[PDB]
């Protein structure tokens, strides 16, 4: 599902709407939403 | 933050002097003028892009990243 | 130079500034406040007074239940705990500043009190004077009385003794 990562762990943790928003592996209640996939265009200028 | 790669002013190349610069105030023991002088930036507008830069990015690199791989 | 006694130019001043400077900080009188409050002021307002007294009379109709009561509570030492957050499950963990921060929380201390629950009687002969002797009942167990915010870098904080190695780990600046 979509991906997030523990604050303080760096892990990653795919998460469905069911699942109570914590880390698996330390038990922190803070989750940050992975990078995006598509494309970014930057202007260098 | 990091060093700017030119010069505001005129626009000369100043990005590849960080380190030597850092490196003759301590390994040579140059003051600050000296060290400057002996890169090749003799315009003051040069002068002080490297002489007054705060590098800020080591700060920011001391905390742990975000993510980890 | 030489001599001991040899007296100051205008640039030691600055030695002497940076020493201020060293020791105190640019924030010290905020600091230094609320540590007076929290090691003995908090002590001082609990103390004072504090000291509820009900002298239930005996209001006897009849001489055969001539007896009066007196109930009173007092209050004796507070104890201020580290910063702590009650969770939603019930589970309660240590907070830091950069979590409150993120999570929207208070940065707060339980505080808790050593109360005294104490009572006396008296026979309540009529004319004789009330003399209010000891039930046994000399009760009293230290009770959640509410919680008070903690300024940051306070001696009652986590980051009063932290290192800058501990506050890069925290993700707090130096
Ligand atoms: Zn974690
Ligand atoms: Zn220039």
């Amino acid at each position: 599902t979509l991906k997030y990562i523990c604050a303080e762990c760096s892990s990653k943790l795919s998460l469905s709407r069911t699942d109570a928003v914590r880390c698996k592996d330390c038990g922190h209640r803070i989750l940050l939403k992975a990078r995006t996939k598509r494309l970014v265009q930057f202007e260098a200028r | 933050m990091i060093v700017p790669v030119r010069c505001f002013s005129c626009g000369k190349v100043v990005g590849d002097k960080w380190e030597s610069y850092l490196n003759l105030l301590q390994e040579d023991e140059l003051d600050e003028g000296t060290a400057l002088s002996r890169l090749g930036l003799k315009r003051y507008c040069c002068r002080r892009m490297i002489l007054t830069h705060v590098d800020l990015i080591e700060k920011f690199l001391r905390y742990n990243p975000l993510e980890k791989r | 130079f030489e001599d001991e006694s040899a007296p100051i130019t205008a640039e030691d001043s600055w030695a002497v500034i940076s020493a201020f400077f060293r020791e105190k900080g640019l924030v010290s009188q905020q600091l230094d406040s609320f540590n007076q409050f929290v090691d003995y002021t908090l002590q001082d307002i609990i103390c004072e007074d504090s000291t509820l007294i009900l002298e239930q009379l005996a209001q006897h109709t009849t001489e055969s239940d001539n007896i009066s009561r007196k109930y009173e509570i007092s209050f004796g030492k507070i104890y201020v705990t580290k910063p702590m957050v009650n969770e939603s499950d019930g589970v309660t963990h240590a907070l830091y500043p950069q979590e409150a921060r993120l999570r929207n929380l208070t940065y707060s201390s339980g505080l808790f009190v050593d109360v005294k629950k104490r009572t006396y009687e008296a026979i309540d002969v009529p004319g004789r004077e009330l003399k209010y002797e000891l039930i046994a009942e000399e009760s009293e167990g230290k009770v959640f009385i509410g919680r008070l915010p903690i300024m940051l870098r306070s001696k009652n904080c986590y980051l009063s003794e932290a290192t800058e190695s501990d506050l890069y780990k925290l993700k707090e600046c130096p």
